[PDB]
């Protein structure tokens, strides 16, 4: 809440301080790794805002690689398999969603997901972009 | 009753304010009197 | 700009039996409030000192009452739908007789071993489980394992409760609502009974809450001040708690849940528990759930008696009479007031001027003048009388709520303050003009001049003409009087060039020679009274600002 707080002072401010993707990406990656109460639908909400500004913002690698980390960590995971298809084509990819290792390792828990689910052709296309 | 009717139309909308000057819509309502414009 | 952020939050949630005692550290056993012949509070009573403090504390200080058995909250089980009913899947109705009839749930936990093929609800008792087991295994080593096969009383659902594997209770219901989708009444009931199952679970992951904490370990106990019926109710609880570790059974057992049912939520059984003057027991839940008229006054001002504003304003009164050094201290200054010392009016009069004080549109600000009498003089456009003490009060009253920035009301932008009744009527036979034709003529017809208003009106007060005799006023301005569009009801044209146009209300004196343009307007000393009125109000208040 306290970085939503300063996203709507920028959504619903003057022009000089609209937000841009990388605004988006702080305010989805404050929601993704809350401590408590679940958050899916104050990230959907986010991301139906951001694609409503596609004139004026566009995505990057890091605006997907939250998402592939949210969806995963709330088992939407035919969301994250969307999010994932974009995040490939970004040079670099899976290893901003790895994270180091960090914050439960992102990119373990997108296989796990797709392992545990039996989507097995989703899965050996995740190991191709690895 | 105009009593309970002002109660209940007082708490519906009790937390609106006035909080932005431009909340940026793009929509608007078409009309085709004087004192509703 | 940057808003100034501000993050304050507020949250209820159901209290663990650890935090209960943690309120209390604080038990209290005995079912006394006060003593007979000492008329002292008892020791470890319900007002006992020691544990809610000394005859302010008394009204903060928690107590908790630690119950021989566990006992379910009533919100959570009979309030429909109920909670604890739905997170363990069993209709109130078999686990309602778990607590208040005689029955016993087979069974109970799942995470640990058991040998016996019991499961569910057993309205009767099993004839085994009554002599051969208990004399099998002996009956002190058939206490270890006993609550562990089958059990009885609200304990047996603490058990289920925390026992229960949230995430397990997610799947089951959610391939359940799948299986019901693929397949009229039950169906739709029976999925959104899913759907509430799988949606309280998923809350208990994600917070701190238990939800073994709906059946309650520990009872706490209201502060004494806020219960200078319910300090019966808790003896009533105390009472039969009391008996039940005495005996130490089931029929006990009953009582002490009952009781804590009245005290938490009555009126959810049926008929309520009563006293003997047949009265129905107030629970927890039923707790929580002269003028005169003044017309010389101005718009923002308000006349208060002598002795109301004394009282008012007697705080500024003593500051004054010792900042001017009229009295030595407080207690000298309260004598002044008391003694009605003249010196206490003339302070009365400086410290209320430029203080506005709040009247309950229906409360609004003005700024008080000390009258006589005994009564409140309000103006004729207009009991709780609220002097603003902090400087950010005074601005507020001042600046927001004066009978002046308020003279629209907000529902379409109409004036508050239009002249009525009495006002009006003179406005009227002011404004009424002359009478006309056959009202001014006994027979068909086949008035003074005045040089200026001034000398219209003077003739008025010299009783030479009357208020609606009309008149013709010589007008050097331009021609600015509403009257009906219409063309000159006759033209008078000399040969020499000067021509009068006559209208209904003025006459008009123009030339062809000249650029001459002479306006008499034919009215009454009340149209021009009342055009003055405004006139000099708009000039008056012009020249004081």
């Amino acid at each position: 809440e306290v970085a939503y707080a300063t996203f709507e002072n920028m959504e619903y401010g003057e022009d000089f301080m609209k937000p841009d993707t990388e605004t988006y990406n702080w305010v989805i990656q404050a929601y993704t790794r809350a401590d408590s109460y679940d958050r899916v639908q104050d990230v959907a909400e986010l991301l139906g805002m951001m694609v409503e500004d596609y004139k004026r913002v566009q995505p990057n690698v890091k605006t997907h690689a939250l998402l592939v980390e949210c969806f995963t960590k709330y088992c939407v995971v035919k969301e994250a398999i969307r999010h994932f298809r974009a995040l490939k084509n970004f040079e670099g990819g899976t290893k901003v969603l790895h994270n180091a290792g960090n914050f439960e390792d992102p990119l373990s828990l997108y296989l796990r997901a797709l392992c545990r689910e039996g989507r097995i052709v989703e899965l050996i296309d995740a190991l191709d972009a690895m | 009753d105009a009593g309970y009717l002002t109660r209940r139309l007082v708490e519906v909308v009790q937390h609106i304010v006035v909080r932005r000057t431009d909340c940026g819509t793009i929509r608007g309502i078409s009309v085709s009197f004087i004192q509703t414009l | 700009m940057i808003d100034r952020y501000k993050h304050q939050q507020l949250r209820i949630g159901l209290v663990s039996p650890q935090q209960i005692s943690a309120w209390a550290t604080g038990e209290v056993t005995k079912p006394y409030t006060f003593h007979y012949k000492t008329n002292k509070p008892e020791k470890d009573g319900l007002f006992c000192e020691r544990i809610f403090g000394p005859i302010r504390i008394r009204r903060y200080q928690m107590g908790y009452i630690k119950l021989t058995c566990p006992v379910t909250h009533v919100w959570y089980l009979k309030r429909l739908p109920s909670y604890i009913a739905n997170l363990l899947d069993k209709p109130l109705k078999e686990l309602e007789g778990l607590v208040y009839c005689d029955f016993s749930f087979a069974r109970p936990i799942t995470k640990k071993p058991t040998f016996l093929r019991l499961r569910g609800s057993f309205e009767y008792e099993i004839q085994s489980w009554k002599y051969s087991i208990p004399l099998f295994f002996t009956t002190q080593g058939f206490e270890i394992f006993r609550n562990r096969e089958i059990s009885t009383g609200a304990g047996a659902i603490r058990e289920q409760l925390a026992d229960l594997d949230l995430r397990i209770i997610i799947e089951n219901s959610l391939v359940e609502w799948k299986q019901l989708g693929e397949e009229d009444r039950k169906i739709v009931r029976r999925k959104d009974f899913l759907v509430r199952r799988m949606e309280l679970a998923k809350h208990f992951i994600r917070t701190n809450i238990e939800p073994e904490w709906m059946v309650l370990c520990l009872l706490p106990v209201l502060p004494p001040e806020l219960r200078p019926d319910i300090n019966e109710l808790y003896r009533r609880v105390i009472y039969r708690n009391n008996t039940l570790t005495d005996l130490l059974v089931m029929c006990q057992e009953k009582l002490v849940q009952e009781a804590v049912d009245t005290l938490l939520d009555n009126g959810i059984r049926g008929q309520p528990m009563r006293d003997g003057h047949n009265k129905v027991y107030k629970s927890f839940s039923d707790v929580i759930e002269v003028i005169v008229v003044g017309p010389s006054l101005s718009l923002h001002r308000c006349g208060l008696p002598r002795e109301i504003a004394i009282e008012l304003f007697q705080t500024f009164v003593i500051r004054g009479l010792i900042r001017q050094h009229l009295a030595s201290n407080i207690g000298v200054a309260k004598s002044q007031i008391r003694e009605k010392k003249p010196i206490v009016w003339e302070i009365l009069q400086e410290v209320m001027q430029g203080h506005p004080v709040l009247l309950n549109l229906g409360i609004q600000s003005f700024q008080p003048i000390l009258v006589e009498g005994r009564t409140i003089c309000l103006h004729p456009l207009v009991m709780a009388v609220h002097v603003p003490l902090s400087l950010e009060a005074q601005a507020e009253a001042r600046l927001l709520m004066f009978s002046h920035m308020n003279l629209l009301s907000p529902a379409i932008g109409d004036p508050i303050s239009v002249p009525t009744q009495d006002m009006l009527i003179g406005l009227y036979v002011l404004t009424s003009g002359t009478r006309r034709g056959i009202c001014a003529n006994r027979y068909n017809p086949c008035e003074p001049f005045f040089c200026n208003s001034y000398d219209a009106i003077g003739a008025y007060r010299q009783k030479r003409i009357n208020l609606d005799s009309p008149l013709w006023l010589r007008w050097q301005l331009d021609q600015r009087v509403i009257a009906s569009k219409e063309v000159p009801i006759e033209v008078h044209y000399e040969s020499f060039g000067n021509y009068h146009e006559i209208y209904a209300h003025y006459l008009i004196v123009r030339s062809v020679k000249k650029e001459t343009l002479y306006i008499y307007i034919r009215t009454t000393v009340g149209h021009i009274s009342f055009y003055r009125e405004i006139e000099e109000a708009i000039q008056g208040f012009s020249q004081a600002c």
